[PDB]
């Protein structure tokens, strides 16, 4: 029932919108490994507010490490390693402003939706 | 920051960090429970030994950005996370052991 | 029987020397993915030769696209994003100077085959 | 370089990219064949049209790197690739077409 999921069952056309939403952005590997968690969250509210979105961005790195241990025991040693460099990434890209996380996370989410749009006016 | 990488790569594979994944270890069992304590305690031990790794490294990455970090700088960064680290108890603990890892590379 | 296979069967303490391995120099995510086309190529000649070095450096892109192919054909919308960024990286990372990615993938190799040496010689 | 990030954009997305894929299409029919033709052209059509703008897009980013990039630029990069073009023939075909819409965006 995720966004993130639903997005997949798209048509080519669509996806493609998708890839270029993720083009230097926000890492798609996270959108999708942390898709129910981030979904939740108040990137809105986050994007206006710097000491919850200092809070939301160290939840978020936390979050990776429950990942990460969900893929060690899975014997998954490429995610592991590729959770690691996610974790140093994000921290390097946003933790001296950590509220312009937020925003691009809310703004993700938002064109995701009217990727949506299209794809259910489009069906018709 | 050099010092910075050689300490995460000695965390990573050194002595230091079989030391550190001990102390948390201990010190987590040894604080009042949380649901977050819980799931660090019944851990495969080499995941949890990893996990460690990775949340220290993240707040030695907290107290050190950038090569100029000076000593004086670790007060406002631990402060601007204060607020995460009181919702997050376990994290707490990994901060204090951070902070002593951090401060002997720093001015 | 690939090399990348068996590193991935050593204990934990080796693993992380596999991580730090691939800290900022090739693409985890491509050593795995192209794993047996990597280990079978002659990363060595390549490193001394630039128009060797540089036919290799457009066969690892399309075997890429080989990859994107079998990753579409199983419904995979990150794994396909994934590699299409892989792409565009070693494109601008590497085009300028090609011979550069095969003395670094020689020597990726190499440790990981000295990684080995400690493995097997600290299991006795 | 901006019109290439836009050409590239209207490749994957807009129409000009539906008009390449089906050129390619038919010009990959069209040839001699060989193993790799014979297997673009046993692709599911969706996965062959992606596959298809990706070809596409690796030899414009060959042919303009940079937004310094000028026309006069655009024949030793052709000629630093042709080796690997004379074993790759799909490529060749895709590459004269990449060519084309390249000319059309650089001096
Ligand atoms: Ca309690
Ligand atoms: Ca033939």
């Amino acid at each position: 029932m995720s966004q993130w999921y639903e997005l997949q069952q798209l048509d080519s056309k669509f996806l493609e919108q998708v890839h270029q939403l993720y083009d230097d952005s926000f890492p798609m590997e996270i959108r999708q490994y942390l898709a129910q968690w981030l979904e939740k969250q108040d990137w809105e509210h986050a994007a206006n507010d710097v000491s919850f979105a200092t809070i939301r961005f160290h939840d978020l790195l936390s979050q990776l490490d429950d990942q990460y241990s969900r893929f060690s025991l899975e014997n998954n040693f490429l995610l592991q390693h590729n959770i690691r460099k996610s974790k140093r990434n994000l921290q390097d890209n946003f933790q001296e402003d950590p509220i312009q996380m937020s925003m691009i996370i809310y703004s993700c989410l938002k064109e995701e939706r009217k990727i949506l749009e299209n794809a259910q006016r489009f069906n018709q | 920051h050099h010092m910075l990488e050689t300490l995460i790569n000695k965390i990573y594979t050194g002595p230091l960090g079989e030391e550190l994944v001990q102390t948390l270890y201990l010190r987590i069992w040894a604080m009042e429970e949380t649901p977050e304590s819980l799931k660090i305690l019944q851990m495969r031990e080499d995941i949890r030994d990893q996990v460690l790794k990775m949340k220290t490294e993240r707040w030695l990455r907290t107290l050190i950005r950038g090569e100029k970090t000076k000593l004086k700088d670790f007060q406002k960064r631990y402060e601007e996370v204060h607020p995460y680290l009181m919702k997050e108890k376990v994290e707490q603990v990994i901060m204090e052991e951070a902070w002593s890892l951090a401060a002997h590379i720093v001015q």
